[PDB]
């Protein structure tokens, strides 16, 4: 049994026709507390797979030393380690999954959802969402945290089924993960202006940016706006 | 209080009353009569919470006693019955409700028909040929389910009543002293001294 | 639920219930709460389905293992102790049982062992267990006789099942019958408290309290 | 613990300490069992060459594992004090689960399996 | 439930949807959440739905009262004070959750008032379980000037977020428009995108398949 | 909340974030917290948003009633009636006010209402959750007969740190002009407050 | 009670 | 100590072609007890019929009061009340208790004598007003009936057929709870007749 | 405090014909009022023709699925490539949900297939382990609401011989797979608009003596 | 469980044991023998948590007589009540605790004398010339007090025993439907049949 | 949880 | 408490308030805080005394031996060891510490652990009850790569306003220097940082 | 319920 | 118990 500490907010995630796209705000929330402002949420494994978590900071630094440590088991005795036998994306989540489920079932759960976004090795898009209570969900779209209430509405808008997926090109599909950062920067109370991105590409291949900035925001409005009801001045 | 059975026949109501009151490990009487008189033709018997029992069904008498010098007339059962029940059905909202629940046992004089009536503290009311309160019933009513038929006389009803009190005698967990049976019939109410 | 088992001059009458329940939810009325442990020893069950199902299905192994080592039938006593010392193992735990194994033997006779969860056990004559037992002992006890033909103690059995049935909510489905003598227990069938209530109204002329 | 398998087979396909046991029953005071039509007797040998004994609370040769069965035995005294309290302890264990006293045969499978069992278990003999 | 009001040039345009729910069991397939206090002063009312009619009709009747007896047409903010000061009175025991919105001499306003009697004062708002799908796509879609024709389609797929992504909202989209120097129309079904597919057989049962035991003609008449 | 009044030369300044928070959801990012009492007496709301605006409407209420038979209340008569409400309540409010008028005899004048229904007069005031972020450098950098633009930049930079730090506060901050040229309404946008 |  | 499923008890209303039926089971109990199997929970105000599940002694009451009601109403008006306005009646009553309600799920139905159409109405236990073309539920096998009418039930069904289908509706789901059953009644309800019917059911 | 249980909603329902046996399940999965995906199966053909689904709290029924496809693995390896018989299925898997008796599996489980007599065979399970054969059974959130149709379209109950005075009842008979298949859709779209949490998707798997055949239908996403 | 009496007289220790197994608002049986004989002039009744009472009882039971056989010695009614409570002090501080009261009525053939042991599930021992567990105390202590003598026969040992059922019979709540009587003397333990 |  | 440490031009300060608290009384008044687990890596403590002491101990214990076999340990390798004891013993520890060194490779290095048990690599850090009051103000006048007396100012004035807030930090100030030239221990009384 |  |  744990409360969580530092945490970090929403991670949103979804496929296009060549791939996936992942982002994460660089926020380390302490309660209302906004303390640390340089915390990076998507830790790519190889250049195939990228792993976005939310929940507590701690528990997510510990899956970081897991993945690490997942990479250099398998290079152990594996000429094709970086070929045939290299990591996927369906192996990097079914390991966490284990892990989550069995941390929740000994009453000591990882404090966290994790969205494990890659490009498996055929080719196909990988997108899979596992939680603290080790519950497993795939989803053209997936979000956590305030992204499932406010992310989700506008990413499934471009994709609401599988038939959509082939028709959204990366341009379209960056365009919408943006937008949903800036509507998640209006609204979610613990998150940040400042997020960092990530493309795995079936063609193009692992394309991570950081230093990302919330842009083109609607504020002018406020100055219309006097007291709550009958105030005119 | 605890056990209060009821049984309508052809031509009367018959209640049976327990004599027991219990408080902590102490059974401080054995002869107690949990009825009141509310009309010559209409009997209530009456458990639950101490003091209310009484207190309740006092309070119920004399005001149907007085409905009776105003009017020079008696209510019926049924109308007797829709009294008592509008009374619960106020006390379950009130501050500190009564805790009674009663049967009401009647010989309707211009029908010439016995009627039972069983309402409990919440003013749940309903006629039955049979009725019982407390956990008494879970014996009794599968028992007269089988056993009760609807144009019985008054020595079956009683005989009715022996095989329920000889049920509950065996296989309830307190000892309840045994029962005062009591007849409502065209004639009015009398007591079965010997039972 | 409601299960009675009784002992007479014919042997041992036991009478169930089929109804399962989660709540004021009727799960099922197609339920078997009657085990057959071997051809002379038979299992009820009451409390909890999945305890009940579970651990005298274990007991019929138990009782298998006792006469490949034994190369003699289990008695009725020593089937009842093996559950009785296993429920009492878990005792605190929340285990829900209102058992009663019911049998012959040659050095017994016929004898019916109440067995439950807080680790109970009573060899007795007449047994009634589940919600419904205060209605099922009502019609039992005020018609029992020990003298009772073989007929007319499988219709009080089936009869204080359909008691039970008609009050207790939690209670019905059908009644399934079961007759043990010395030759072992004997299947009376399974009766749908559907058709088998109207029947025994019209034929008995009793349940006047319902509207005919 | 002590680890060791003392009870091993030789070439030939003999358990030596089994045989070795087998003569430590051959040295004991003669034991006989005669079973008649309705009854059972034990008799049993004691050897003279102990005289200042004291026979009202030297061991009895026989022994009641419960009040319908009892146990004789040859060989070395100690070893069958442990055989006579585990068949003592298993008479009141049967009587508590089975609700019945033992039957000779039970009891003695019992026995005879205690014995089997220091046959291949190791470091005891 | 999913309610939203959003503000134009000329008026001001309050949309809900139609389910009525409780617990996840659906009483009400389609429900009118949206309700006249004033001709020119309509509402939408999310929470204890039997609260949010009750505080609506009461408020409603006083308004009339006041209109007649001022001579002059009812104003938006007297309908919104008289609103929360009932609320707060009731310390949050009445849950009533409402977007308030309508033409006066004035002009036209939009108002939500929460059941402990806050109000706030925005272009686009909206409230209930649906809020946060429904102020996604206002977020993203709405801006300054929107003619009546925009602000319409912005209000009715703001509700849509919600009865597709919300499991609280479900069904149809009611919409009223309120325009300033025109009636408001009040459109009861706008948009209906969740019809009931043909069942794939008919359960019309053979006469006489129950059994019946009695049969009686019952007497209505004198 | 960050909220602050500062006095300065020619008379007060109000300032406040805009963001309303249920939980970790904001429900409104262009709150108006700073509020009307009298033509020259405002107050800044923290604490419930309902409890907050119904002491603001029955404040403005008395005062109009005030000014109808005595004329123009002081700035302490203002917080004397928000302390009356506040003190008497205590047991069923949540709600911290900062009070502040600009008499001609009096000049610039903040009065802080916390929870307790205390009264407390003081050159400039804080409160808010925003508030606890930015005590130290509010002490460090506040002086007193500051200029108009030395007290707009003072309070800009404050709530920039106070919005910075606390998730509970954001949006735009709002500022209140009061001094005898009359009532001047001031806002500033993230663009610029963020990047200071 | 209900609730939308 | 659940108001609302001590007693137990369902009501279900349907509407037809120029008709409506409105049904009710007969069980009253007090948890596992069954205590009385003549318990009719549809009474009637003239022409308006009102079915009422929920705590026994709640039910009498709303019938005595309603009672009451209309019987002002009808001699003040000179005229029988219309389901229209009954069913504002209702929730005007039941939400003057809104901080002390009757425990119960009442079910309005009727046919308006000056327009002839079919009107059914459901009420929560504040006194919210849910109105329906098809039909309404109430009781502690409302989940069962919600699924029993939502697949049975088709629009412009004749008395005849109405019948078949509420009873079926009714029957089904009364089986599949513990606290319902015991017998049931069924109004069918035309312009200028009413039929009542006593169902045969499984008595356990 | 940490609570190691939640509730994915979503529905199923296992009907066994003649010759054949279906298990349905709508692929709606989702939390408190949030959809988590409108396609997530949770009905698998564990081989041996044995179809599986574990509804309820999907952590807690992927981990039983897979642990029972997992005891059909090595029930072939220790037993000579055996073919499991359902009725050995059901107690097998009676055992794996009794094993976490004081910690249980919150899901409702249910199988089909067909019995060694080659004839359709549906098993239902408690959340503990106890089980039962039936013709008929739906499980999960709408559960309440199919069931009793079910009772009443496949085991005819209440239904009597039209003009024999409610005396014959409906003859009980095989339905053919076309006819089950009518009833599941029909169950499933009356589920999807009286409860919030079933919908978006219908897949039902038929077991025949041929094998595993699927079947997808498209269901109302509100 | 519930009534177990014991008084010691002149020469001989008389246990009294109620007949009643009641679960719930059922008296199951009404021919329960709430007592284990340990040796031929020990026995021990008992009372408390249902399966406790005979689970606790029969393993005494066992180790007693596994000593009997052990030594060809029968220990006497000190010695095996020093055991028993051991046990019991042993069971308090145990995961879960026998919840039994047991009365040990013996007769030591070394002494020549009747001896009454009265043990709770605490382990709190006690010999006495009468003792009782539950609350039959409150009503025989009082009673026995007033009409035993240390030099009573077992006839009048039997006679003020009646005395006691015949007074719990009046004032206990609960049907506990009669006594078993049992008498351990020199010539071991024997049942009176008819009580 | 199933009961009997 | 109010602790931080502050890496510049030569290395790095650690700076730390003089109080302990039980309640509102004074237990210590002149506590030291600034703690040695290797010759120039220290650490700040806040939260239990009795956990954070115990902490200390076992890390000290770990780099002592882990210098016997591998020689000195980096700043980063003593953040780990006391990660790893606060993150495996989250559930019994209340410690919020920072962790500051001096390596002649990678000079002055920061990492704070909050009572999560994370990591985090700073310019600067800021821990206990006082820092919530010097966010505002350490955020607007912290820059990298200052001198000495600059560092020291920085601290003196942070911790100055801290204390000044915060009824549970108090006493003097300790500063401990770390830089290739050695180990120096500051302090300051009150008489000196109260009127800054 | 909205907090400032 | 000591804080700091
Ligand atoms: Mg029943
Ligand atoms: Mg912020
Ligand atoms: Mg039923
Ligand atoms: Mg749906
Ligand atoms: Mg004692």
């Amino acid at each position: 049994t744990q409360q969580p500490i530092v945490t970090g907010t929403s991670v949103i995630s979804m496929k296009y026709d060549n791939g996936v796209i992942i982002a994460a705000d660089n926020l380390g929330s302490y309660g209302s507390l906004l303390r640390f402002n340089g915390v990076e949420r998507l830790i790519p494994v190889g250049d195939n797979t990228v792993v976005g978590i939310s929940g507590d900071i701690s528990d997510m630094q510990h899956i970081e030393r897991l993945l690490k440590d997942l990479v250099t088991e398998n290079a152990y005795d594996n000429p094709l380690a970086d070929a045939e036998e290299a990591l996927e994306p369906s192996y990097i989540f079914e390991y966490l999954a284990t892990v989550m489920y069995q941390r929740r079932s000994k009453m000591n759960p990882l404090w966290n959802a994790i969205i494990v976004a890659g490009v498996q090795s055929n080719g196909d898009q990988f997108l899979r969402y596992v939680n603290l209570l080790g519950v497993t969900y795939s989803s053209p779209t997936l979000a956590t945290g305030f992204g499932a209430h406010m992310a989700n509405p506008l990413l499934r808008k471009v994709v609401d089924r599988e038939s959509d997926i082939p028709k959204t090109t990366v341009q379209v599909a960056e365009e919408a993960i943006v937008n949903a950062m800036r509507v998640l920067y209006y609204r979610d109370a613990r998150s940040s202006r400042n997020f960092s991105l990530a493309i795995i590409d079936k063609n193009t291949g692992l394309t991570f940016k950081k230093n990302l900035q919330v842009e083109n925001m609607k504020w002018d409005f406020a100055k219309d706006i006097k007291g709550y009801g009958t105030q005119k001045i | 209080m605890d056990i209060i059975l009821g049984i309508r026949v052809q031509d009367s109501v018959i209640l049976a009353s327990s004599k027991a009151v219990t408080r902590g490990i102490s059974v401080l009487k054995d002869s107690d009569d949990k009825t009141r008189q509310l009309s010559p033709h209409t009997l209530m018997s009456f458990a639950g919470e101490a003091g209310d029992t009484v207190q309740f069904a006092e309070y119920i008498q004399a005001n149907i006693q007085l409905y009776s010098i105003r009017e020079d007339y008696e209510l019926s059962p049924q109308a007797v019955s829709s009294f008592v029940r509008q009374e619960l059905a106020k006390s379950i909202r009130s501050r500190r409700p009564y805790q009674v629940n009663v049967l009401i046992g009647g010989y309707d004089k211009k029908k010439n028909k016995p009627e039972l009536y069983q309402i409990d503290y919440l003013g749940t009311k309903v006629e039955l040929p049979y009725g019982a309160h407390g956990y008494s019933g879970f014996y009794t009513f599968s028992l007269l389910d089988h056993h009760y038929r609807p144009d019985m006389t008054t020595e079956e009803g009683l005989d009715l009543l022996k095989l329920c009190v000889q049920e509950l005698e065996k296989r309830m967990p307190m000892d309840f002293k045994g029962v005062i049976v009591k007849i409502v019939d065209k004639d009015g109410i009398r007591q079965v001294d010997d039972f | 639920t409601t299960t009675l088992a009784f002992r007479f001059q014919g042997g041992i009458i036991v009478a169930v219930d089929s109804r399962a329940t989660a709540g004021n939810w009727v799960a099922s009325q197609t339920v078997k709460k009657v085990i057959e442990i071997n051809p002379f020893l038979l299992g009820t069950m009451a409390g909890g389905a999945a305890d009940c199902q579970f651990w005298e299905t274990w007991l019929g192994s138990q009782c298998r293992l006792h006469e490949l080592r034994e190369k003699e039938r289990i008695s009725v006593a020593a089937a009842s102790k093996i559950l009785s010392n296993l429920v009492y193992q878990y005792k605190g735990a929340g285990l829900s049982m209102g058992t009663m194994i019911c049998g012959y033997t040659r050095k017994e006779g016929p004898t019916i062992y109440y067995v439950d969860s807080d680790g109970t056990r009573l060899k007795g004559d007449i047994f009634c267990v589940g919600s419904g037992q205060t209605f099922a002992y009502g019609v039992l006890d005020s018609n029992y006789k020990w003298d009772l033909s073989v007929e007319d103690a499988l219709y009080l059995g089936k009869r204080s099942i359909l008691a039970a049935a008609h009050r207790d909510a939690y209670s019905g489905g059908s009644v399934n019958l079961y007759h043990v003598t010395e030759d072992g227990w004997i299947y009376h069938g399974n009766h749908d408290v559907g058709e088998l209530f109207w029947k025994v109204k019209e034929e008995e002329g009793s349940f006047n309290n319902v509207i005919g | 613990g002590y680890d060791r398998a003392l009870s091993i087979f030789s070439p030939d396909g003999h358990i030596f300490q089994v045989e070795y046991a087998l003569e430590a029953v051959k040295r004991g005071t003669c034991a006989v069992g005669v079973k008649g039509k309705n009854c059972v007797v034990l008799g049993c040998e004691r050897r003279s060459t102990l005289k200042l004994q004291d026979t009202r609370i030297t061991p009895s040769k026989v022994s009641k594992i419960d009040s319908h069965v009892v146990l004789s035995f040859s060989g070395l005294n100690a070893d069958s004090r442990i055989l006579i309290e585990k068949a003592r302890v298993e008479a009141q264990s049967h009587r508590l689960t089975l609700e019945d006293p033992v039957t000779v045969e039970y009891l003695t499978r019992y026995v005879a399996g205690v014995q089997q069992r220091y046959t291949q278990s190791g470091g005891v003999r | 439930t999913t309610i939203v009001g959003v503000k134009f040039n000329n008026g001001v345009v309050i949309a809900a949807d139609t389910r009525s729910t409780q617990g996840p069991i659906v009483a009400d397939k389609n429900c009118a959440k949206l309700h006249r206090i004033s001709p020119k002063i309509w509402c939408a009312g999310a929470g204890t739905a039997a609260d949010t009619e009750a505080v609506t009709q009461l408020i409603g009747s006083n308004i009339e009262l006041h209109s007649l007896y001022t001579s002059r047409e009812p104003r938006v903010v007297s309908a919104l004070q008289m609103l929360k000061q009932h609320l707060f009175k009731y310390q949050g025991h009445i849950g009533a959750y409402l977007i308030v919105a309508g033409v006066d001499p004035t002009g036209s306003h939009l108002f939500s008032i929460h059941a402990h009697g806050s109000t706030d004062v925005g272009y686009y708002l909206s409230l209930g379980s649906g809020s946060l799908a429904a102020m996604a796509v206002l977020e993203s879609h709405w801006k300054q000037d929107l003619t009546k024709e925009e602000a319409i389609k912005l209000a009715s797929d703001a509700i849509q977020a919600g009865i597709w992504n919300d499991l609280g909202s479900g069904s149809n989209v009611d919409v009223c428009v309120m325009e300033i120097g025109k009636d408001a129309e009040y459109l009861r079904n706008y948009l209906t995108p969740n019809v009931r597919e043909e069942k794939q057989k008919s359960y019309k049962f053979p006469r006489g398949t129950t059994a019946v035991l009695k049969e009686s003609i019952v007497n209505i008449c004198d | 909340t960050s909220i602050m009044a500062v006095t300065f030369k020619d008379g007060v300044i109000l300032g406040a974030d805009s963001r309303t928070t249920t939980g970790a959801y904001i429900a409104n990012r262009v709150t108006d917290k700073l509020t009307r009492v009298h033509d020259k007496i405002w107050c800044c709301r923290s604490g419930s948003a309902a409890d907050t605006q119904a002491i603001a409407d029955i404040v403005q209420y008395h005062l109009e009633l005030y000014t109808s038979q005595y004329g123009t209340p002081s700035t302490e008569t203002a917080a004397s009636v928000f302390k009356e409400l506040c003190y008497e309540n205590k047991d069923n409010l949540t709600a911290g006010i900062i009070v502040a008028g600009y008499d001609d005899k009096n000049k610039g004048e903040v009065y802080t209402i916390p929870l307790g229904g205390s009264v407390h007069k003081l050159p400039y005031a804080i409160a808010g959750s925003g508030s606890t972020f930015i005590y130290g450098y509010c002490d460090k950098n506040f002086r007193e007969n500051m200029s108009k633009e030395e007290t707009v930049d003072f309070i800009k930079h404050s709530l920039s740190q106070a919005i910075k730090w606390d998730g509970s506060s954001g949006g735009v901050i709002r500022m209140v002009v009061l001094t005898a040229a009359g009532v001047e309404r001031l806002i500033f946008y993230p663009d610029e407050y963020e990047q200071l | 009670f209900l609730w939308x | 100590s659940d108001p609302s499923s001590i007693n137990g008890g369902i009501v279900v209303a349907m509407t037809g072609k120029d008709c409506v039926a409105i049904a009710c089971d007969l069980r009253l109990g007090s948890q596992s007890l069954g205590v009385s199997n003549k318990f009719e929970k549809i009474f009637h105000y003239g022409h308006v019929f009102l079915g009422i599940t929920g705590l026994a002694t709640d039910v009498t009451t709303l019938n005595e009061m309603f009672r009451y009601k209309t019987n002002l109403y009808k001699l003040k008006e000179e005229r029988a009340i219309e389901p229209e306005t009954f069913t504002q009646l209702v929730s005007s009553s039941l939400y003057e208790r809104r901080f002390g309600p009757y425990f119960v799920g009442p079910v309005v139905a009727g046919i308006n004598s000056k327009s002839g159409k079919p009107f059914i109405a459901g009420f929560d236990l504040i006194g919210c007003i849910d109105e329906a073309k098809d039909f309404i539920v109430s009781g502690t096998a409302s989940d069962q009936l919600f699924g029993m009418c939502e697949s049975l039930y088709e629009p412009n069904l004749e008395p005849e057929d109405l019948f078949e289908t509420i009873s079926q509706a009714l029957l089904n789901a009364a089986d599949r709870d513990a606290l319902s059953g015991w017998g049931a009644v069924v109004y069918i309800i035309k312009k200028d007749e009413v039929v009542k019917r006593y169902l045969k059911m499984r008595q356990d | 405090q940490f609570n190691p249980y939640g509730d994915n909603g979503g529905t199923i329902l296992g009907i066994a014909g003649e010759d054949f046996a279906v298990l349905a399940g709508d692929t709606r999965n989702i939390t408190d009022y949030s959809i988590n995906s409108r396609y997530e199966p949770k009905v698998f053909d564990c081989g041996d023709n044995i179809v599986m689904s574990a509804n309820g709290f999907a952590a807690d029924g992927d981990a039983l699925v897979k642990r029972f496809k997992n005891s059909v693995k090595w029930y072939h390896f220790d037993h000579n490539d055996k073919k499991l018989s359902i009725n050995s299925a059901a107690r097998n898997i009676q055992h794996l949900l009794y094993g976490k008796r004081f910690f249980p599996y919150y899901v409702h489980t249910i199988i089909a297939g067909l019995d060694e007599d080659g004839k359709g065979a549906v098993y239902s399970f408690d959340p503990v382990g106890s089980y039962e054969r039936e013709q008929c059974r739906a499980g999960g959130a709408a559960a309440s609401l199919i069931m009793p149709f079910l009772d009443n379209q496949v085991n005819f109950k209440n239904q009597y011989e039209p003009g024999t005075n409610g005396k014959v009842k409906k003859p009980l008979k095989y339905l053919s797979v076309e006819e089950v298949i009518k009833l599941v859709r029909d169950s499933f779209t009356s589920a999807t608009e009286r409860h919030i949490q079933v919908g978006d998707g219908l897949e039902i798997l038929i077991v025949t003596k041929d094998g595993v055949r699927k079947e997808f239908y498209e269901l109302k996403r509100d």
